């Protein structure tokens, strides 16, 4: 259990991996050329599971850039760290997929998937002990959702004992490109509920939300949802990428989070939430704090099967336990009886950049229930009145499938609802 | 804010002090298998002691002393007073009583009063025969047990003629100090005692359920057959010229203090991983010397309705508040 | 209350003190380990058939 | 004399296996080079000390131990520590991939693909033994490798050496430094599993070892460093009568004689007195009475119960430091006669001693202050019980709802085992209540 091998895919999935791998180069004290520049051993210790070792000293990230047009590619290339990646990992055609799923999993994606499977493997065969794969994307969109639920089905089919592990950016109204994203999320949670073990619900409702009321950001642009993004994902591979006893690996993340193969999606916060000094009582208080969750869901509406809490930063790990017994033994009721001591906390003592101390919150929680039965919502409207359907039946899709992938999130809605009720 | 949780529905006493917990606003009621509480008011029978202090960050809390049943069994007691040196056979406020189950012992004493003439009534009973004929008692077995010694000269309530038992309620906490509730009660017999026929259980067992059944005068000279250390004491005045404290309140106290410091090294929880406490009810005779006989303890006791809210109240304040606590005139006299 | 069995040697000395008088085979193992690892493989056979 | 194998499988298990070492090198005056300059025969000899260690003809002292870890970076702090040059390639076994907190994975899926190669390494061993007598078993109940390997590995040990006693030392899963929610589920699948195979377990709960280092160290957040000294400190206590001259528990067969009369209730309670802790300057040697005391209180138990509501089947006192058997005598009598101590009717009411006069050693620059007497009594009680009990309880919770189950038949386990392995712990539940309580 090492190496994690990375997938970008789509417009989101690039901008939202391109601004993770700054931060946590940053983290690890790589520079944009590869080269390494810090002060403390922690930053290398576990510097191989999302980094190969170059000539030299580089260090290149395990990384892999898909889109099915080049434009965000290139502007990806010409980020601040865009020379940092191997230039062979960068996978892309030139027609696009018009935010159309149908396009992305059976048409155009299925074009380009051989070839981004091709270079999957190159990174595969020279891993000492393969962990899974990362992936990160929107549901939303034609490329992300489609062809990366497609690329989940091809990786999941010639590597069937790896751990697949993706970032999810669910659709809002309210943050929205297009009319058939609740279409291309609904036909993507089907593929997600069956072909991954771990998805962290990125809710571009709640970004918002949070950029808006709690930052004070008047008008939100898709930087300041990526800055909570970045900022959530560093967290949550922090037991990945730093020596630590618990959650350390993939696997052992999904057996401590997924008590049913099903409910393995994930709803994370962070603390405190950016844009000068916390107590730890503080970081707990807010990390569970509804206003803190990057899904938009409301805990207290639901219940806990499983939390992770990792803490950054030198602080008193005595507090920290003191504080998290407190947070649990004053709030029983929202975690679940016959799953005893399900809340597992880690401490990190390199906090990220910016911060003298941080907390990360991943819940496995069935207020999640909540955001797919807004999705169902919105793809009910339309769909019973067939709306939108042309842009996919002219693609090949028959109704049918929509049908069948309606029912597929109902039942999930259902099985959060029954260990709800448990 | 402090958890707690029930698992006895039918204790009367802690009903009314979860109420009370709940209506301070600082106490939380929890479902009955969460862990994560504070206080347990655990079940009589078969409490997981062994599940209780293993929860981090909780300072966990019972009402129950885990062993406390060798005091309030029958048989248990017996055989605690006649091994525990610290009690000896040679105890002179336990009545003379034996385990029998369904002997020559008993029938040696017995055949010791059978040819001195003495007094020779014994009582059978369980967790009720009265007779002064051996074979009857040990067949009524048959179809475990305890014998012993009746008290055939009772101190006689006048008017009336009438028997009593006197209900005693002890607190012990964590630190096991011993509160004896200042309010006892005297559960009376309505009907004139008889030494001549214990065939009929009314005028003999000052029990309240078979006063209210089998007694017609139920309810005649107090209410309901429950008098108080008030008038009790008053009687006592008037009467024979001493008063309660003397005549009978130092010996229930001693009696109380030799049996719970008996049995302090095997039930104390000073050093334990969880604590706890337990409310206690001491059933005592009173002879017509005014000597004091411990008949049984009670590990569950209810309360006189009317003292329910006082002793409740007490509990709280000196068993949970202590322990837990919230942001003179005690209701306990403590023993030491 | 009687203390028996005294031995003593130059590192230290040990007795007693009373105070009252009163498998499965390698062939076995091999077919459980096979069973499980054949349906491993019939789990992996059947999800391989779910994605052709 | 009579060779002995220690065997640590998993994290746990390889961690406690270096404090173990280490203590024993200072116990024997080893240096960190396996130069044993006290040792008078070179390249051999048949010494107490060589129950553990084996001789080069260079006058390196070599443990007869192997480490077992299916990842490899725990037993390449081994390679990389102090006491490198004590082990030989050899006897440090590691894959490439854990069993990610799951016993079927470790039991299974893993398991059969290294088991071969771990009895091959142990079988060198052996080889190197003129009259082995058996095995020490080092683990966790709850890691995916320590539960399920050593499961297999106590199988396979039973098929290979019949005739040779094997012990455990078993860290039962505490939720205050635990990483595992399946833990109860490991715990019972590796028990049930392992109960036919093992003489004699230690269980150490590692709630507390933490409460003991939080109360009497004074450190307000133990790590698994100070823990695993503490543990060393019991373990070394429970092997010296291996290790060194002596007439009580010198064999592997003497500790099931003595503490096991039933072969399935063969989970003795530990405790260890006194700990205290090495920052406090000014500090009051306390007396054989006094310690022999502490042994009676739940505070100092390597696991929390109650023996009070229980009922002893054996009991064995092993002192090391100033101590003579007529101040032993005095404290047993003294405490006899204030302390609810009952044994079951068909065992003696007796303790076995031994006095090693060796105080116990302490790693420089470690928690743990050097005391002038300490002890550690051996006690098979019903009160241990209380343990399964609360695993049990936690098992129930869980797979009423079949939680995490998956995972396990995901590695080809079936799920009648877990029913099977639970049944296995009513009916071992059962036993104790038997024979400790009264109707
Ligand atoms: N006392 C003590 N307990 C430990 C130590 N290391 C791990 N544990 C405990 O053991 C349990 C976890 O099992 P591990 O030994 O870490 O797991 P493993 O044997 O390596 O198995 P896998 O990692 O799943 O392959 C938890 O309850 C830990 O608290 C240690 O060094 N000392
Ligand atoms: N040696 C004795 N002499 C005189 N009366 C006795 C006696 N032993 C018992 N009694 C009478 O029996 C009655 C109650 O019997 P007992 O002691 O068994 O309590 P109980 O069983 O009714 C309540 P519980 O068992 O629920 O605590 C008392 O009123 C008492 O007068
Ligand atoms: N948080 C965040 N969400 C984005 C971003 N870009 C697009 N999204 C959302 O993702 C959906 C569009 O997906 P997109 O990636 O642009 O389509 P694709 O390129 O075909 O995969 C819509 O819900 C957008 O709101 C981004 O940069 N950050
Ligand atoms: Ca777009
Ligand atoms: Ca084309
Ligand atoms: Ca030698
Ligand atoms: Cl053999
Ligand atoms: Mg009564
Ligand atoms: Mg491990």
């Amino acid at each position: 259990m090492r190496e994690i091998v990375h997938i970008q895919a789509g417009q989101c999935g690039n901008q939202i991996g391109a601004k993770f791998w700054e931060v946590i180069s940053d983290e690890h004290g790589i520079d944009p050329t590869g080269s390494y520049h810090g002060d403390s051993d922690l930053q290398l210790e576990r510097i191989n599971v999302y980094y190969n070792e170059a000539t030299g000293n580089k260090y290149v990230p395990r990384a892999i850039l898909v889109d099915l047009e080049p434009g965000t590619m290139d502007s990806v290339r010409s980020g601040p760290f865009g020379q940092i990646f191997r230039p062979d990992n960068f996978v892309f055609g030139q027609s696009g997929a018009g935010n159309n799923w149908a396009k992305g999993h059976y048409t155009e994606g299925a074009e380009l998937v051989d070839s981004v499977l091709d270079v999957v493997r190159k990174e595969s065969e020279s891993c000492d002990c393969l962990q899974g794969f990362q992936l990160t994307h929107s549901l939303g969109g034609g490329t992300g959702s489609g062809m990366g639920t497609l690329l989940i089905s091809k990786i999941r089919e010639e590597y069937p004992d790896r751990i697949m592990n993706t970032f999810s950016v669910m659709p809002s109204p309210k943050v929205s490109d297009t009319v058939v994203e609740p279409y291309n999320a609904t036909l993507s949670v089907h593929q997600l509920v069956e072909n991954t073990d771990e998805t962290y619900c990125i809710d571009n409702e709640a970004l918002y939300d949070i950029c808006f009321r709690t930052l004070k950001l008047t008008t939100p642009t898709y930087g300041d949802l990526n800055h909570l993004v970045s900022a959530t994902m560093s967290g949550v591979t922090t037991c990945l990428r730093f020596p630590g006893q618990l959650n350390a690996d993939l696997r052992k993340l999904a057996v401590n989070m997924v008590p049913f193969p099903r409910l393995h999606f994930f709803m994370p916060g962070f603390a405190p939430l950016t844009s000068r000094a916390l107590t730890v009582p503080e970081l707990t208080q807010q990390m569970f704090d509804s206003k803190n969750m990057m899904a938009a869901c409301d805990p207290r509406h639901g219940r806990y099967l499983t939390v992770a809490a990792i803490f950054r930063g030198r602080m008193s790990m005595k507090e920290v336990d003191e504080q998290m017994l407190n947070v649990q033994n004053k709030n029983s009721s929202y975690f679940v009886e016959w799953i005893p001591n399900n809340v597992k906390t880690a401490v990190c003592d390199i906090p990220p950049r910016g911060l003298k101390m941080s907390a990360t919150f991943i819940g496995n929680s069935t207020a999640i229930q909540e955001l797919f039965k807004r999705i169902s919502e919105q793809f009910t409207a339309m769909f019973r009145r067939k709306a939108f359907l042309h842009w996919y039946t002219g693609e090949g899709m028959d109704e049918m499938e929509f049908t069948e992938a309606e029912s597929n999130m109902n039942d999930l809605v259902s099985e959060y609802q029954q260990y709800q009720d448990a | 804010m402090y958890t707690f949780v029930v698992r006895d529905e039918n204790s009367s006493v802690y009903a009314e002090v979860s109420r009370l917990l709940l209506a301070t606003g600082q106490w939380k009621r929890l479902r009955k298998d969460n862990p994560r509480f504070n206080l347990m008011l655990g079940e009589r029978n078969r409490l997981p002691f062994g599940r209780l202090g293993h929860e981090p960050g909780l300072v966990q809390l019972v009402n129950y002393y885990r062993g406390a049943d060798k005091l309030c069994r029958k048989a248990s007691l017996v055989k605690l007073i006649k091994t525990s040196p610290e009690l000896s056979e040679s105890c002179t406020w336990f009545p003379e009583s034996y385990v029998i189950y369904p002997r020559e012992v008993f029938l040696a004493a017995y055949n010791r009063r059978r040819e001195g003439r003495e007094g020779n009534v014994w009582i059978a009973k369980s967790s009720i025969l009265i007779s002064s004929e051996a074979s009857e008692l040990l067949d009524f077995i048959d179809e475990v047990h305890v014998i012993q010694k009746y008290l055939e000269k009772p101190l006689l309530l006048e008017p009336g003629h009438r028997k009593f038992d006197i209900r005693s309620w002890v607190l012990v906490d964590h630190l096991y100090n011993i509160y004896l509730y200042r309010e006892g009660v005297l559960r009376t017999s309505s009907e004139p005692y008889n030494s001549a026929n214990f065939q009929d259980k009314t005028c003999h067992l000052t029990n309240h359920c078979i006063q209210k059944e089998y007694s017609k005068n139920y309810g005649r000279y107090e209410e309901g057959n429950e008098m108080f250390f008030e008038e009790f004491n008053q009687y006592l005045m008037d009467a024979l010229n001493t008063t309660l404290e003397n005549s009978i309140l130092l010996q229930i106290k001693h009696i109380i203090r030799s049996c719970l410091m008996c049995i302090e090294p095997a039930i104390s929880t000073k050093h334990l991983h969880y604590q706890s406490f337990q409310l206690f009810g001491f059933d005592f005779m009173v002879d017509e010397e005014l000597k004091v006989w411990l008949i049984e303890v009670n590990g569950a006791p209810a309360c006189a309705q009317k003292l329910y809210a006082e002793l409740c109240q007490g509990i709280v304040d000196v068993a949970i508040s202590s322990v837990f606590p919230l942001a003179p005139t005690s209701i306990f006299i403590k023993l030491h | 209350m009687e203390v028996i069995e005294l031995n003593k040697c130059t590192s230290g000395q040990s007795f007693e003190v009373i105070l009252k008088p009163p498998d499965p085979s390698l062939e076995e193992i091999q077919k459980k380990l096979e069973a499980a690892e054949e349906r491993r493989k019939y789990q992996e056979a059947e999800l391989l058939k779910h994605l052709a | 004399m009579r060779e002995c194998i220690s065997i640590h499988v998993g994290q746990a298990g390889v961690q406690i296996g270096n404090a173990c070492w280490e203590l024993y090198c200072l116990e024997h005056g080893i240096q960190p080079d396996g130069q044993m300059p006290s040792d008078k025969t070179i390249g051999g000899g048949d010494d107490s000390f060589n129950t553990f260690f084996s001789e080069t003809g260079a006058g390196k002292h070599v443990p007869r131990a192997v480490f077992v870890d299916l990842e490899p970076t725990v037993i390449d702090e081994v390679r990389t520590g102090t006491y490198r040059q004590l082990f030989h390639p050899e006897q440090l076994i590691t894959g490439k991939e854990d069993a990610a907190n799951n016993y079927a994975r470790g039991h299974y899926t893993i398991g059969k693909e290294i088991i071969d190669l771990v009895l091959d390494r142990i079988r060198k061993l052996a080889d190197q033994c003129t009259g082995l007598q058996g095995f020490l078993v080092f683990h966790s109940f709850g890691g995916g490798t320590g539960s399920g390997f050593t499961s297999l590995l106590m199988e396979r040990l039973s098929v290979d050496y019949g005739k040779k006693s094997k012990l455990e030392f078993s860290i039962y899963p505490a939720p205050q430094v635990s990483t595992a929610v399946v833990e109860p589920y490991n715990s019972i699948l590796t028990t049930h599993t392992t109960l036919e195979h093992s003489d004699c377990a230690f269980m150490v709960d590692n709630e507390a070892i933490y409460d003991i280092c939080r109360r009497n160290l004074d450190i307000e957040r133990p790590t698994y460093t100070n823990l695993n000294r503490l543990i060393s400190q019991i373990v070394s206590s429970i092997t010296a009568s291996l290790r060194f001259d002596g007439a009580l528990n010198v064999d592997l067969t003497e500790f099931q004689t003595n503490l096991v009369p039933y072969p399935r209730i063969h989970f003795p309670l530990a405790t260890y007195a006194p700990v205290i802790s090495a920052e406090k300057a000014y500090h009051e040697q306390l007396s054989v009475a006094e310690i022999t005391n502490a042994c009676f209180e739940p505070a100092n138990q390597m696991v929390k119960c109650d023996p009070r509501h229980g009922k002893y089947m054996a009991c064995c006192l092993l002192y090391r430091g100033d101590v003579v058997p007529k101040d032993v005598n005095a404290a047993i009598a003294t405490i006899k006669t204030k302390r609810s101590i009952q044994f079951v009717d068909w065992c003696p009411t007796g303790f076995k001693v031994g006095i090693n006069y060796q105080p116990p050693t302490v790693v420089p620059g470690g928690d743990l202050a050097k005391v002038q007497r300490a002890v550690c009594m051996l006690s098979n009680t019903t009160a241990i019980a209380e343990a399964w009990a609360r695993l049990d309880h936690k098992f129930d919770l869980m797979y009423a709802k079949r939680a995490f189950v998956h995972w396990y038949v995901g590695e080809g386990m079936e799920e009648g085992e877990f029913s099977e392995a639970r049944e296995d712990m009513a009916a071992l539940e059962k036993d104790y209540e038997e024979v400790g309580v009264d109707s």
